[PDB]
């Protein structure tokens, strides 16, 4: 469970790719990812969290 | 097929430029000359099968000799310049072995040979041993001769 929901919202700030082994033709097959994000969720969901603390009754 | 060379007949002659005549002297333990070339290896991207070395730099080892404490000679007498800095006097050493006759088969030849650590031996009470102190040179080159190579 990420921050309080089931899901991870948001946009990529950053990501960096560095292949580290190859074929004689040059087929990669390494990787190593190094990802990384923002918040961002979206308005729907965060005027119904809203809602659900002091609703003015 | 020849008779190999065995390993305990050997002189050494020293010559410097503070001394005027070249000095002959015998020692028990010539340690050994090492000659290594240092290689680098280096990985490519889609080779993953072969190696690659890479020349590039000779080095040269260092020429310990071990012998008794006994009489003062013209080289204990230039160690002790030298470590006190008094010179930074160098010689070109001579080393060679010697077959039944008298005839050198294989010579070492070092040059620019500097003088850098002196070791004494142990003083013990129950001991019964020859007070034996350890020299050591770094030279700049090296350059065998011989029939022997």
């Amino acid at each position: 469970r990420w921050e309080n929901k089931g899901w991870f919202a948001g946009r990529a700030r950053d990501l960096s790719v560095t292949y580290t082994l190859f074929d004689r033709d040059a087929t990669p097959l390494r990787a190593t990812v190094q990802l990384s994000l923002v918040a961002d969720e979206s308005f729907v969901i965060q005027q119904s969290l809203k809602t659900q603390s002091a609703p003015d009754r | 097929m020849s008779t190999p060379a065995v390993s305990h007949r050997f002189l050494v002659n020293f010559l410097f430029n503070n001394i005027p005549n070249p000095f002959d002297i015998a020692f028990q333990r010539i340690s050994g000359l090492s000659r290594t070339l240092e290689v680098s290896q280096h990985r490519e991207g889609g080779e993953n099968v072969r190696n690659l070395w890479l020349a590039e730099q000779v080095n040269h080892g260092s020429l310990v000799l071990e012998r008794g404490v006994m009489n003062a000679s013209p080289l204990t007498l230039q160690f002790d310049r030298v470590l006190r800095r008094e010179s930074t006097q160098w010689a070109n050493v001579v080393i060679m072995l010697l077959n039944e006759l008298s005839l050198p088969v294989t010579t070492w030849t070092l040059s620019h040979a500097l003088p850098v650590r002196w070791q004494m031996g142990d003083l013990d009470a129950g001991s019964n041993q020859v007070l034996i102190n350890t020299l050591e040179l770094r030279y700049q080159d090296m350059r065998m001769l011989g029939v022997k190579l």
